[PDB]
């Protein structure tokens, strides 16, 4: 039911998207010892790349449908989406944090990078767990509901026979909430970061405005892909192509802030 | 002190010796020239119709 | 032997006050209180200049009504072509204290000065595209207050050190020195014949002198402060005064007294430039307290109120055509009226 | 209606006036203070490390994130009434004093008495200097201070006589808002750049703070 | 004061050529300097323009997509870059300052040409041959298009005198402003598109080609050229 | 209905918090002229406080049940607890952004002129915004209470089963919609604060600096929201539970944020009232990083 056009356009932007993934981290992971590039924590950069191709591979599998595997296919790609996510905003606040910390406890008187990642596994950990739970307590299993349905408002009867056809928890809702809880609490803490490290550094060493402008893009576009996700539903191209478009352009957005300075940088080096 | 008293004798004895008028004219000239040339003075009537000297 | 000159002065000025009295026959009031009211004079904002980032302080007209001279705290000098609100050039200033600027009749030369006690003059039409320095005159001990030109060569400078000199360009040296007003000499202004000029100080003296001679002739006397302001007559035998208390006057030199005053009772802050029109009928009064007010010369009547600006007015003018009155403030901004 | 001449003046107008802009972005960023006091009162070696730049004598020099400039006032002789406007827009007076001259201490008090209430100080801070202590800790013992400022009683030591100068400096100012800022300092005092730099940064900020409405 | 032009020479047809010109004496960034060809038998023809700062470059009608000027401020130097020379640019090459402000006099000064070899407004005036006395009262005349007067109150047309060897040097601006040098026998008058350029007690040092210019539509136009004899 | 209980604790409680606001409110009006109460904001401390009497009302009508156009009583409790928390979180937010540009435009002159009127605009801005949103959503899509009896026939991947649901809820077609678009709006503004409490983060002394009560309200506000949002969605068989937990919420997050506004305010108060001998009194306040 998805047109082969937007399909094409889709799967061509999304690949342009990971070539310039893969250019960044090729040039994150061969002048390593360059000092503009060091100076950025390199090997932090590795997992934000990993994260941004994990997010374009989930908006990848958003583009296919007709399979009883549906389930299987919609719990990959939303699991692949949160930890992409996760992955992708982990190194940022832990490069913040050590920024501050340097920045603020060197002036009375050292964080690793292992630190830092440790602290990236322990938010991983805890989204493995938060969707293990969701996998295990309620799946995500298709049923197909025919209703009949009567209307009485007080004021005028009427009765409706409904047919729909959808894929969805037995409370989705508290899973939305919960995982949603979880990330707003750490991109607040991640605005509070920035504002810490606010006029600290050159922005190649400086994540403020990458943050900020990452934070206020992904509740927006949750909010945007939430809401024509579960209302206009019969408009198949029109969610496959705006999910796919908030994702590519979210990662897009966060990688060339991240990077875009760096080559800057190394491009009169 | 003796210089600046012999100046001060001196500066003074020059608006002494010199006198002009006992104001018949002094002030006849003032509003002789006021009413002539209040036509030239455009500060008093003036005539932004075709002139225009600033917008 | 200091006390029989003390005593030959004091009979001297007795006979100059007796003189001054017996001559006030027929005096100020019903000699010009007999013609009609100037009338009702409202001026609308037909110009707002702007450009400095500092106080203005001094501003001088062209002769041709078509170019101003505003130097400002800031260390510039810019030449405003007024017709259509344009900078013609802009002097970076080596001082930025400045309290005066002048502009030569020729159009040829401007000239500054200020608490460097040096009055740096500048050629605009040069062969080279820019503004250069062509002398700087010093020689005084005290800052300079108000300069006017007498042509391209001879420059006259009211300054603070109890003196006035008038220079000559080519060689900066100091012709003649006017001795005298102990206080600090605040302002000067020339006669339309460019042969005698006025200069008051603040010890409450407004001495007439001649350019060709060098001491005074007639020396006003009369207010109880500082003095800011003076400006002659169109005729050429009358002057203005503005002062710290308040009170503008008229002056005459053929009667060697003092005409009609144009004060206000609820008015305490202090004049620090007036200016005539082209007729001598109309008095525009600076005052330090927001505001620019108008008179009239011969009677007592607030003909107008010119409002707008934010801090103290420092410098007043009006163009030789009388067509333009520009009123320049601290605010940075100066005015043109109509 | 405009002709080739007219626009290319309003071209050259444009670039005087962006220049203009960008001079006064650039002058901005530059402290400018008001040295004053009496003769000889050390206003000749406030700090060490200046590069100076007659009618009014004035010295820079940078310290650290600012550019800073003084302005000696010294040899105007005229009338402090009529270019005391010009220096309206200062951030701080530095007044020295020097605590050795006892006969020029009256002086110095007759001159903070009238700058503290002038009409266009009403707001601009002080910074005291209370200068060449260490001759005057050494000639303390012959002199009791009460020579030259009766109605006191002390020990005749050095802290309780800087405290009681100190005192009757601050007598003298009369405005809500102004606070005066003392650091007693010697003639080899070194640290001379960061009391101004610190007590300059702290006046910036109460001045932010008594715009807003607050303090 | 001085402009020296450098470059030029021999050029296939077709090929191209990057003439420059540099200043030494008057500050370069306060003036549009332009460039003005010279046929070797012909009168004068306006080329190229770059204003004060680069802020605006103008070109002629058969310049317009062919040639390009560039300036160098911070070396004070000026640049003409000429691609697809055909055998119509034969021409010295003439550099021209000019300041634009009040009172301002433009085209006050010119550089020596470049010779270079490649093997709207109308205005025609006067005759082309006069026979000039010495000493006398020569009226030589010029025409326009248009009525070159604006609202401004500022007619435009300029006077210039090409001596025998030599750079045009301005004589008159505006309608009626004598140009600084210029001795006080040269007067112009004149109305709209009706201009005289009123030469009394002629002497020597004035026999030459007299052009005219008008500077209200940008795109300038010269005059054929009025010259003296004996 | 609801228990007579859990109604009378619930009220108890709004009251004391209620009573306690009014205290602060005549606290601010009385010492507005001590110098560390004006070296805050009273001004806006009057914004915070009409907020915060503006959600507890909000929270008093969260009870009122069996009486009512039920339809209209929800939306007039729903609006004015979001009026409340635009009111409560501008006025904070206006007063960091105000110590940011004191403590970081050290520029000689060029003094920073923000009057308290131009933060009134910036709350009234934002309530614009709110009242934009509240009245599109009031005129499009209004709440309707509407009872439904249904049955479903599912069938899942080997069984059928047929369900008879009947239930009564009142809320709106496109309710995720509006939920959706008033947290988003709101979520923006709160991430805003969280930059501003970051960049105040060491500015001045806690009377003065708002970092510590942006972060815990920034914190409560989205453990409230998602926790309510919850079981009001999924509990409408337990109509204490969700009455109990809203007013619980919203009396925790409002007295907490009141309460770290004015408690350091009232503790400081005293050693800035009688002697004031110098402004070395106050120099933890013109701290810096
Ligand atoms: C770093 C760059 C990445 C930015 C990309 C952010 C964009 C995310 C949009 C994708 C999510 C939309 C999918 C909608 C849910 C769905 O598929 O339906 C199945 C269902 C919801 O069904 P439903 O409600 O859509 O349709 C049924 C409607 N009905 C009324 C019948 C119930 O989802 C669930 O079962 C719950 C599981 C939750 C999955 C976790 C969400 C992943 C989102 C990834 C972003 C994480 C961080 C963002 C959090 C907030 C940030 C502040
Ligand atoms: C400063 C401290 C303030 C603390 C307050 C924070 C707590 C807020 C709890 C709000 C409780 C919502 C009550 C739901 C009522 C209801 O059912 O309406 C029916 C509908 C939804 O119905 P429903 O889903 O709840 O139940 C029916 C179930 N059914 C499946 C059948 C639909 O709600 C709406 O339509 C609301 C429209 C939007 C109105 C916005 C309300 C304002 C919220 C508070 C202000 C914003 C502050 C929070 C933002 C923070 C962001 C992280």
């Amino acid at each position: 039911s998805l047109s082969p056009v937007l399909l094409g356009i889709v799967w061509t932007f999304l690949s342009c998207g990971l070539l310039l993934i893969l250019f960044f981290l090729a040039f994150t992971i061969h002048c390593r010892k360059n000092r503009i590039v060091k100076m950025s924590s390199p090997n932090l950069n590795i997992v934000t790349l990993l994260g941004s191709c994990l997010t374009y591979s989930s908006a990848y599998l958003f583009g296919i449908q007709d399979v009883s595997s549906m389930e299987t296919l919609i719990q990959t790609r939303l699991s692949m989406l949160c930890i992409g996510t996760s992955l992708v905003f982990g190194p940022i606040l832990g490069k913040s944090w050590r920024l501050y910390k340097v920045f603020t406890q060197r002036v009375p008187d050292i964080i690793k990078d292992l630190q830092l990642l440790g602290l990236v596994a322990a938010l991983l950990m805890a989204d493995v767990i938060l969707l293990m739970t969701w996998v295990l307590t309620d799946p995500i299993q298709c049923l197909q509901i025919l209703s009949v349905s009567m209307t009485v408002t007080g004021k005028d009867v009427s009765c409706t026979s409904t047919s729909t056809h959808f894929c969805a928890s037995r409370y989705s809702d508290v899973w939305i909430a919960l995982i949603w809880g979880c990330k707003g609490l750490l991109l607040l803490y991640g605005a509070y970061l920035a504002g810490l490290t606010g006029h600290v550094s050159s922005p190649p060493v400086n994540q403020s405005l990458t943050i900020m402008v990452g934070v206020n893009l992904l509740v927006l576009a949750a909010g945007l892909l939430f809401v024509v996700t579960r209302y206009l539903h019969s408009w198949p191209n029109l969610v496959f192509g705006l999910t796919s478009g908030g994702i590519f352009v979210c990662t897009t957005t966060i990688n060339c802030f991240i990077f875009i300075p760096q080559l800057k940088q190394w491009k009169a080096f | 002190s003796i210089a600046q008293a012999r100046k001060l004798v001196e500066q003074l004895k020059m608006e002494a010796n010199i006198d002009r008028i006992k104001v018949s004219k002094a002030a006849a000239d003032l509003m002789a020239y006021c009413e002539a040339h209040a036509k030239e003075d455009p500060l008093l009537t003036p005539v932004p119709a075709s002139e225009n000297p600033f917008r | 032997e200091l006390d029989q000159l003390r005593q030959e002065a004091e009979q001297l000025k007795n006979q100059i006050r007796d003189a001054r009295k017996a001559c006030a026959d027929a005096t100020l009031s019903q000699i010009t209180n007999n013609i009609d009211p100037v009338g009702r004079i409202q001026m609308r904002t037909r110009r707002t200049l702007r450009g400095h980032l500092a106080k203005i302080y001094a501003m001088h007209w062209g002769t041709d009504s078509r170019l101003l001279v505003s130097a400002s705290q800031d260390g510039k000098l810019i030449i405003w072509d007024s017709y259509t609100t344009n900078k013609v050039h802009a002097i970076p200033l080596r001082s930025s204290w400045v309290m005066t600027c002048a502009y030569a009749p020729s159009g040829n030369y401007v000239a500054c000065g200020g608490l460097d006690n040096i009055c740096s003059i500048y050629n605009l039409k040069t062969r080279e595209g820019n503004v250069r320095v062509s002398r700087e005159l010093a020689g005084h001990t005290g800052y300079l207050s108000c300069c006017r030109f007498l042509d391209d060569n001879q420059i006259v400078t009211s300054s603070g050190d109890t003196t006035c000199a008038l220079w000559d360009i080519e060689t900066g040296q100091q012709t003649t020195t006017f001795t005298g007003h102990t206080g600090d000499v605040m302002s000067l202004s020339l006669a339309p014949d460019t042969r005698l000029f006025v200069s008051g100080a603040c010890d409450a003296s407004a001495k007439l002198w001649d350019v060709r001679e060098g001491m005074c002739r007639q020396t006003f006397t009369g207010h109880e402060s500082d003095i800011n302001a003076i400006c002659f007559f169109p005729n050429g035998n009358a002057f203005a005064t503005g002062s710290d208390d308040a009170t503008c006057r008229l002056f005459d030199l053929r009667a060697d007294q003092e005409l009609m005053t144009y004060s206000h009772d609820n008015i305490i802050c202090g004049i620090t430039s007036v200016s005539f029109s082209k007729s001598g009928r109309l008095l525009l009064a600076g005052y330090d307290d927001f505001n620019c007010n108008v008179w009239d010369a011969l009677k007592a009547d607030r003909a107008g109120v010119l409002a707008g600006h934010d801090n103290r007015v420092s410098c007043l003018g009006v163009t030789d055509d009388g067509m333009a009155v520009a009123t320049g403030s601290w605010d940075s901004f100066l005015k043109i009226w109509n | 209606t405009l002709s080739a001449e007219d626009k290319a003046a309003v071209e050259r107008s444009k670039m005087i006036e962006k220049n203009l802009k960008e001079d006064g972005i650039s002058a901005a960023k530059d402290v400018k203070l008001l040295l004053l006091g009496a003769d000889n009162s050390g206003k000749s070696t406030i700090v060490k490390q200046m590069k100076i730049i007659t009618g009014i004598v004035e010295t820079h020099f940078t310290f650290k994130n600012l550019h800073f400039r003084l302005f000696d006032v010294g040899g105007q002789r005229s009338e402090r009434k009529k270019w005391i406007h010009c220096f309206e827009d200062v951030t701080a007076i530095i007044f020295c004093v020097d605590l050795s001259d006892y006969n020029r201490m009256h002086e110095s008090l007759m001159l903070f008495d009238s700058i503290c209430n002038n009409k266009f100080f009403i707001d601009t801070s002080i910074i005291l200097f209370l200068n060449k202590k260490d001759l005057f800790g050494e000639k303390i013992k012959k002199s009791p201070l009460t020579i030259c400022f009766p109605e006191y009683t002390g020990p005749n030591t050095y802290e309780d006589a800087a405290a009681y100068i100190q005192a009757q400096f601050e007598s003298k100012n009369r405005s809500p808002n102004k606070e005066i800022y003392c650091h007693m300092t010697c003639a080899t005092d070194t640290n001379n750049a960061q009391v101004i730099f610190d007590a300059v940064t702290d006046i910036i900020i109460a001045n932010n703070l008594r715009g807003c409405g607050l303090y | 004061v001085q402009l020296v032009e450098s470059g030029g020479g021999l050029v296939q047809p077709g090929g191209s050529r990057k003439l420059s010109c540099s200043a030494s004496g008057f500050a370069f960034s306060s003036f549009g300097m332009h460039w003005v060809r010279q046929a070797p038998e012909k009168g004068l023809e306006w080329v190229a323009y770059i204003s004060s700062g680069s802020g605006t470059i103008y070109y002629a009608d058969t310049v317009k997509g062919r040639f390009t000027i560039s300036r160098d401020d911070p070396k004070n130097t000026l640049f003409l870059q000429m691609t697809s020379l055909t055998s119509e640019d034969t021409a010295m090459y003439y550099c021209v300052r000019s300041i634009y402000y009040y009172g301002s006099s433009p085209f006050d000064f010119w550089g020596q040409g470049t010779t270079l070899t490649v093997s709207d407004i109308v205005m025609t005036q006067a005759t082309s041959s006069v026979p000039v006395i010495p000493g006398e009262s020569v009226s030589i005349s010029c025409r326009s298009s248009k009525s070159l007067l604006h609202s401004n109150g500022n007619t435009y047309l300029y006077w210039f005198l090409q001596r025998p060897g030599q750079s045009p040097q301005l004589l008159i601006y505006r309608m009626s402003n004598l140009a600084s040098g210029v001795p006080d026998r040269f007067s112009g008058s004149g109305s709209g598109t009706a201009f005289t350029l009123t030469i009394s007690r002629l002497e020597a040092e004035d026999v030459g080609v007299y052009y005219c210019m008008q500077h209200l539509e940008y795109p300038l136009t010269f005059g054929a050229g009025t010259k003296l004899e004996l």
